[PDB]
Formats: structure tokens, C-alpha cells, sequence
RNA sequence: AGGCGGCCCCCUGGACGAAGACUGACGCUCAGGUGCGAAAGCGUGGGGAGCAAACAGGAUUAGAUACCCUGGUAGUCCACGCCGUAAACGAUGUCGACUUGGAGGUUGUGCCCUUGAGGCGUGGCUUCCGGAGCUAACGCGUUAAGUCGACCGCCUGGGGA
RNA sequence: CUGCAUGGCUGUCGUCAGCUCGUGUUGUGAAAUGUUGGGUUAAGUCCCGCAACGAGCGCAACCCUUAUCCUUUGUUGCCAG
RNA sequence: ACUAUGGUUUUUAUU
């Protein structure tokens, strides 16, 4: 019901007088491992507080999507602003695979096997959103409720 | 000459309404209701038009 | 509520072009809502409100629209509920982690009147100490004991209360609203035909909604 | 389209509106090709009030080959052609079409003897906000940068260019 | 020798009233917000009020002192009874 | 606004 994962904590490069400002920025993802996921960013003067703020920004930003027991239901395409993704299910003996945002956002969505690549813009706060569209494009196996019954 | 009032003057001083003592600029902000003025003094008007 | 799934119509001019799927025309010069939707739209709302109140699910009544600012308690204490009628200062339900301190500031503003000089003097600090104390004591008096979040929200006007309906959409809470042919049905989860201006409408119509929560409390 | 208003008469390609018909896929777009110049430029004359590149000087200044002033050729105008290019701008290719509202300009048209000191409907074009939707932002939004189908052209770093 | 290495000491705009933080809102984001608005003061001084609500630092206040009062003491002073 | 009118201060170790 609440599963959380970190992508990166980094130091900001903004110069103020005698050096680069003493702050830390964190990028995170949060979900329920079965049909909801969201992304968040946060800043602080210490590493734990940057994560504490980012994880809450992710928990307040969740989107509803469909999975098939931690496996992809079909090969699926995702798009966002100046970026694209493609994802497909794996075969036996493979499944991990992937890095950056894809190693995080899919693990809080319950996914245990994937084959995937990201295209266009390289910024992880853009790649994660093409990956969320690349989940929201996937068709549900759920029996809700008359169209395909049952 | 494009004047508002003229001919029988010849005056040592000229004055005419709503053209001196500045009355602004940008005074109708946060919010300046002027108690009752826009209710009459902006009926016609209609030359902005609108746009 | 009050007069069953029947229609009467309200107002003779200016209605919302988004209400086309619910308007049925004019009858006795007023515009009227389709009877064939009036009947079920009442029933599905009262049947869920009965169930929420049966889970002991806390109902919050909003009365920031002047006609309901007293009826939000005086017509609603007929059941177990909570009430608000002042401005929310933002985040009143979405920022509880920081807004819960307002009840402790209401506690601290009373402790500032514990001075030995406050008893013996008559006007010196007697009004200075009350500028926030007697406004927090009024605005929180129907919600301070709750200690958490409501599970349903009830509004008299979905355009006047919209700054609170925004917070309900951030928490996924179902909002129950009164609607007319000039209302807009977006951001609200249950909608019932009515008004707040004939005359003297909410004085008994809101009592018939508190009656639903009273049946949820058996 | 570029653009086109001092006025009157003659000629002349189309435009928009209300209501129908008969023909009967004849259509929509287009490499090359065909037709159209804003202003400046050219050829041959006419015309020459001013204005006016360049020119000769004043004055300002350290300077004045700028601004201001004194004088001024080509050009501007008319007739017939050459030149073919532009921030040629809604920077929205050409065509067909869908989908809420609001405050305005301009102009056809249906009906009522306007109760009376009126208007309500209904086409075309345009202005500024703006919904559903979009975009990096600013903007667009029934005159779409939105969603759909058809055709033709162009672009792949800057400095050199 | 070195205050472009460090603690301490210390200057001035100025004794000017200003500088910011935690959380919500907005923006993709650096950030914007609150501190802006409306009365008033020497003064973000004191109040009113908003998608902002709350908060520290400085400001003002203590103390030094002047116009008086309560009180005690007196030569080497002052010198009336 | 009638104040008619206008140019420099080295690239290079630093705020």
C-alpha cells in the first residue's frame, strides 16, 4: 500500500560568493506495488531531509495504472514532452536490466521483469513521465466489470 | 485647434475638467472602489472600447 | 430528501450551458431538471451517505455561504457530525501535519491571559488578548475535537466552496453538493437538485440531509 | 496577395445573402510551366510646386562624413516596358470538417403596425478574453498552434555564410 | 615575510529598519509567496486583511541621568537661633 | 524638463 524508492541525491552547482551553495537535491518515486505510482523532487541542507521532502512530493502525486502480477500485459509505448520510451515483457533467465528512473519507478509499481529503453530528452524527471505514460497506455487484465466481464 | 471651449475668451488662465492635477497614473488598484464613482462616471465612456 | 424524487424547478432566466444533459425545459416559467434523473440522483447519494455514516465515517459540513453559516450546526446537530463556516487559510485538510498546531495556538493564546494583571484591570489587555483567541475559538469550535480527517464533505454551493472542493480532490474524498441549472457538476461526486434562496430552503432541506446521517447512527 | 480612400462619370473580374432546381464526380492539390511588384534600380521622353541619396557649406564637437539650418543632382509624378525581391505578418501552406461561452466593431436578412420611449431570431467578415485540447515559454482555441482525412514545398549546429 | 589561513580585536551605510525560516499554494525548474496590499509611526512601530498560516534576529523596553518627593548623616564646610 | 551637448579607467591570480 506504500512502497518508496530513491533514484539519486546530488549537490546543486549554483555558485554563491566563495563556492557552490551547500544544499542537496533528491529525486524519488512512490507507489502501492499493484496499480498506483508517482514521482517527487525535494531540496534540503542535509541529505535525509531532501529525501524526506521528495518522498512526500511523490506520495502526493500518484497516478492510477494497470499491471499483470508484476509483469507487462503487452509491449507498450510511452511519450512525454520531447521524450519517448518503449517497454516489453521478458523471457525466462532475464529481467533486470535497466537503470536510472526505470530501475526505480517500476519496482514501486510491483514489476519484477522488463526490457526497456528511453529516447529523446535525458533528464530523469522527463524520462519517469514518459515511463508513467508508458504504463497508463498498457491495457488492464482486471474484471471491471461488463465490457470483458467476467 | 481642436479645443473644448473657445471664442468669447481670451482668459488670463485656462482650466478644463479631467485634464489636470494628474488624477493617477494607475490608481484603480487593490482595489479603489471610489465608493460610487464608477457607477456613473464610467457609463458612457465605452471608447476603450472594451478593446 | 424532504419532498421525495419530485421536481418543481427554480429561476426563469440565465442557466449554465454545461447543464444540457440534466435540464428538461421550462414549467410554470421556471427551468426544471429531468424527473427521470431526479429520482435516482437523490437515491444513490442518500444510500451511500447512510453507509459512510454506518462505518462511523466522519461527515464534515461546510457553511461558508452566508445563508448556511448557522444552519451548518443548528440544523445539523440532529446527528453526530463536524462543521466549518470561516475561511480555511489553505491546507485545512491537506496540510494537517502543520495545521494541527492551530488548536495548540488556541491553547497558547488562552495561557497568555493567565497573567495576574489580566484579572484586576478592565480595558488594558482585555481586548488585545482576544484578536485571534476569540476568532480561532469560533472558527474551530465544530472541528477541534475531531483530531484527524473527515471521510465525506457536504456543500451548499459547489462554486462558492470550490477552494475546499480542491482539497477534497487532493485527498480523494467524495463531495456531496446541492445543484441548480446555474451550478457546475465538476469536482463533486454526488449531486442533488435544490437551492439556498427559497427562502428559507436550507432551514429544513439540510435537516433532511442530517436525517440521513442520523439513520447511519440508527 | 502586394496593396487599394479628394471627388464625379463610363467600362469591368468576382464577393456576401434568401430560397429552390436541373445537370450528375466534371472534384481537391500540384515538380516544371502560366499570371500578379512594395519601395528602390533602368531605357525614352514629358513634367518639375516642394521634398531629396550623394554633393557644397554653416553650426555643434576632441570629431560631425549624425541631429538642427542654408542651397541641391538622380529619384518621386505621367506614358509604355525591363527588374522581380521584402518583418510580402494572423511569422498560422492549399482543401474538407468537428466542438462550450463572454464583452465589442461592421454588414446582409426573417417576422411583429414596436403595448411603447422596441427588438428578438438568422448568414458573412473582424477584435479581445477563453473552455475541451496543445505548447518549452509566450501564445492559439470555430479566423485553432486542438482533433481528424487528401496534396505540394522546405530544414538538419554556430564563425566562415 | 605572509590578515587572498584561522580564532580573537575592530570600522561604516546607521543607529538605517531591515533580513529571513518551517510547512501549504503556483511553476517543468532556478524560484515566486508570506515581508506585498489598507490605516498609522521615528520605526516590517502598532493594527486590519489576502493562498497563505505560523516563527526567530534586529527595532522599541530594562539601566545611566535631569525637573521633584520619602529618608538619614555633618568637618576641614556653612554660620542664622 | 530649457540640464543644447559627450570619452576613458589593461587582458591576466579574488571577491
Amino acid at each position: 500500500e506504500l512502497q518508496e524508492k530513491l533514484i539519486a541525491v546530488n549537490r546543486v552547482s549554483k555558485t554563491v560568493k566563495g563556492g557552490r551553495i551547500f544544499s542537496f537535491t533528491a529525486l524519488t518515486v512512490v507507489g502501492d506495488g499493484n496499480g498506483r505510482v508517482g514521482f517527487g523532487y525535494g531540496k534540503a541542507r542535509e541529505v535525509p531531509a531532501a529525501i524526506q521532502k521528495a518522498m512526500e512530493k511523490a506520495r502526493r502525486n500518484m497516478i492510477n495504472v494497470a499491471l499483470n502480477n508484476g509483469t507487462l500485459q503487452h509491449p507498450v509505448k510511452g511519450v512525454h514532452t520531447g521524450s519517448r520510451v518503449f517497454m516489453q515483457p521478458a523471457s525466462e533467465g532475464t529481467g533486470i536490466i535497466a537503470g536510472g528512473a526505470m530501475r526505480a519507478v517500476l519496482e514501486v509499481a510491483g514489476v519484477h521483469n522488463v526490457l526497456a529503453k528511453a529516447y529523446g530528452s535525458t533528464n530523469p524527471i522527463n524520462v519517469v513521465r514518459a515511463t508513467i505514460d508508458g504504463l497508463e497506455n498498457m491495457n488492464s487484465p482486471e474484471m471491471v466489470a461488463a465490457k470483458r466481464g467476467k | 485647434i481642436k479645443v473644448r471651449e473657445n471664442e468669447p475668451f481670451d482668459v488670463a488662465l485656462r482650466r478644463f475638467k479631467r485634464s489636470c492635477e494628474k488624477a493617477g497614473v494607475l490608481a484603480e488598484v487593490r482595489r479603489r472602489e471610489f465608493y460610487e464613482k464608477p457607477t456613473t462616471e464610467r457609463k458612457r465612456a465605452k471608447a476603450s472600447a472594451v478593446k | 430528501m424532504l419532498k421525495a424524487g419530485v421536481h418543481f424547478g427554480h429561476q426563469t432566466r440565465y442557466w449554465n450551458p454545461k447543464m444540457k444533459p440534466f435540464i428538461f425545459g421550462a414549467r410554470n416559467k421556471v427551468h426544471i431538471i429531468n424527473l427521470e434523473k431526479t429520482v435516482p440522483m437523490f437515491n444513490e447519494a442518500l444510500a451511500e451517505l447512510n453507509k459512510i455514516a454506518s462505518r462511523k465515517g466522519k461527515i464534515l459540513f461546510v457553511g461558508t455561504k452566508r445563508a448556511a453559516s448557522e444552519a451548518v450546526k443548528d440544523a445539523a446537530l440532529s446527528c453526530d457530525q463536524f462543521f466549518v463556516n470561516h475561511r480555511w487559510l489553505g491546507g485545512m485538510l491537506t496540510n494537517w501535519k502543520t495545521v494541527r498546531q492551530s488548536i495548540k495556538r488556541l491553547k497558547d493564546l488562552e495561557t497568555q491571559s493567565q497573567d495576574g494583571t489580566f484579572d484586576k484591570l478592565t480595558k488594558k489587555e482585555a481586548l488585545m488578548r482576544t484578536r485571534e483567541l476569540e476568532k480561532l475559538e469560533n472558527s474551530l469550535g465544530g472541528i477541534k475535537d475531531m483530531g484527524g480527517l473527515p471521510d465525506a464533505l457536504f456543500v451548499i454551493d459547489a462554486d462558492h466552496e470550490h477552494i475546499a472542493i480542491k482539497e477534497a480532490n487532493n485527498l480523494g474524498i467524495p463531495v456531496f453538493a446541492i445543484v441548480d441549472t446555474n451550478s457546475d457538476p465538476d469536482g463533486v461526486d454526488f449531486v442533488i437538485p435544490g437551492n439556498d434562496d427559497a427562502i428559507r430552503a436550507v432551514t429544513l432541506y439540510l435537516g433532511a440531509v442530517a436525517a440521513t446521517v442520523r439513520e447511519g447512527r440508527s
